[PDB]
Parts: C-alpha cells; structure tokens; sequence
C-alpha cells in the first residue's frame, strides 16, 4: 500500500 | 518570446534539483569497464533503480507547488511517473556523447545484460528516437518535471491542481524549444509526442524485471512498491 513511498514523501 | 525573470528563476531551480543525480559518466564508465554476468547486471540494475527512485522523490518534492497537493494525489503522481522517469534518464545517459566506439560497446553490453529479446528492440528504439531530438540538459530536466506533473495519471482526484503546476513548466519548455531549435517549429510537439511513447514502457515494466535471464529475481522493498514486482 505504498508504505515506503508515503514515508519518503512525508519525512522532513 | 524570451524567458521572463520568473521563468529564468524556475529554470535554474529545476536544473539545480535535476543536477543532484548520478553523473552519466559514472553509470557508463561502470558498464564499459568490464562485462558482467546476467546475475551481476540484475543486481547492478536493482541498485541503480532503487537509487533513481530515492533521488526522484527528492526532485519531485522540490517541484513548485508539489507539497501543496493532496497527499493521495502526491503518491499517485510519484507512482505513476517513477518508471517513465527512469527510462527518460536512461535515454539521456544513452545519448550522451562518448569517445569513438564506446556507445556501440555500451549498446552491446546492455543488449547482453540479461534483459529478454522482446524488450531489447523497443527500449533502444525509444532511446534512439529521443536521441534524434538532440535535447539539451534543460529540456531533459523540464521534460522529467512535466512527466511527473501529469494531470491525466490514474487515481488523480484533483486534475486542475496538477494542471496548474504543469502549465508553467510546459510554457518554459516551449520557449526553450523555440530558442534552442528555431529551425524546427515541431521540436516542442515532438517532445510531447515522445511522452506518449514513454507510457508504453509501463505496460511491461514489471515483465522486463521478471523475465531477466537469472534464476532468482530479488528486489528491494522500495522497488517492489514502485515496479509492481514481488
Ligand atoms: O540515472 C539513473 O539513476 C539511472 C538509473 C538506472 C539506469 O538504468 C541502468 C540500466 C543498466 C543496468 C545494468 C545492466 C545494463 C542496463 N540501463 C537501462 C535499463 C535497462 C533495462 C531496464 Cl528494465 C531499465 C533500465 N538502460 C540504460 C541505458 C544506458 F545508457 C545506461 F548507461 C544504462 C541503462 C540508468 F541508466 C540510469
């Protein structure tokens, strides 16, 4: 469910 | 006619963001240095593809207005463009001028990398068609940003929001096409047409990885999410 992409988008 | 100060600001900002990538020389030097097995090339591919996605997310986050978009739409844009952006960057790398005989060796090395016969010819046809446009670095950067900010991507809830962000990039690209190629008034239309040709790579991108001539197809969790492989 694009968990890593979501994390990369929402970080910093 | 000429770029306005705001457009010049936009262009240098996109260029600076785009230049945070691996230098083409680094990639081609590695492939030209020595021949590797299909197994070694598969791992080289998954490493390079994982790094490309990571760099692409940082480039995308810097695109003006991207972080103002709906969060689900942000995911839809990144997921919808990641593969196309990698093939556009591969085309740029393939068409970078090298010493005599090197591009032929580079093509021969990729042709024998382990990739299936069915996918070889269409891939090089796309790289060679991109190459005929003789695109500048600024055209590649703007075209990548335009691919990412595609409003007609699947699952996008708010098209207009994406249209508004893509529009100034298209305006800068059109002006640059008129400046870099005043002799060819079709240059801009040709660039946009190549984007439609890029979309046919999504249809079989998972298969290009799964059909690699190796016994085991190990992928990173990030690549599994972006390329739709297990
Ligand atoms: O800038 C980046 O981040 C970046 C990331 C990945 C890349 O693709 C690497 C693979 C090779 C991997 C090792 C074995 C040979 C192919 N590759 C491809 C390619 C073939 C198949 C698939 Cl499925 C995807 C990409 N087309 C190429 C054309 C080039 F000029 C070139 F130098 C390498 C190329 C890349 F070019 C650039």
């Amino acid at each position: 469910d694009h968990q890593l992409l979501r994390y990369l988008l929402d970080k910093d | 006619m000429e770029l306005t100060p705001d457009q010049q600001t936009l262009l240098h900002f996109i260029m600076d963001s785009y230049n945070k990538q691996r230098m083409p020389q680094e990639i081609t030097n590695k492939i030209l240095k020595e021949a590797f097995s299909a197994e070694e090339n598969f791992l080289i591919l998954t490493e390079m593809a994982t790094n490309h996605v990571q760099v692409l997310v940082e480039f995308t986050k810097k695109l003006p207005g991207f972080q103002t978009l709906d969060h689900e739409d942000q995911i839809a844009l990144l997921k919808g463009s990641a593969v196309e952006a990698m093939f556009l960057r591969s085309a740029e790398i393939f068409n970078k001028k090298l010493p005599s005989g090197h591009s032929d060796l580079l093509e021969a090395r990729i042709r024998n990398s382990g990739i299936s016969d069915e996918y070889i010819t269409p891939m090089f046809s796309f790289y060679k068609s991109i190459g005929e446009l003789k695109m500048t670095q600024e055209e590649y950067a703007l075209l990548t940003a335009i691919v990412i900010l595609s409003p007609d991507r699947q699952y996008i809830k708010d098209r207009e929001a994406v249209e508004k962000l893509q529009e100034p990039l298209l305006d800068v690209l059109q002006k640059l096409c008129k400046i870099h190629q005043p002799e060819n008034p079709q240059h801009f239309a040709c660039l946009l047409g190549r984007l439609t040709e890029l979309r046919t790579f999504n249809h079989h991108h998972a298969e290009m990885l799964m059909s690699w001539r190796v016994n085991d197809h190990k992928f990173t969790p990030l690549l599994c999410e972006i390329w739709d492989v297990q």
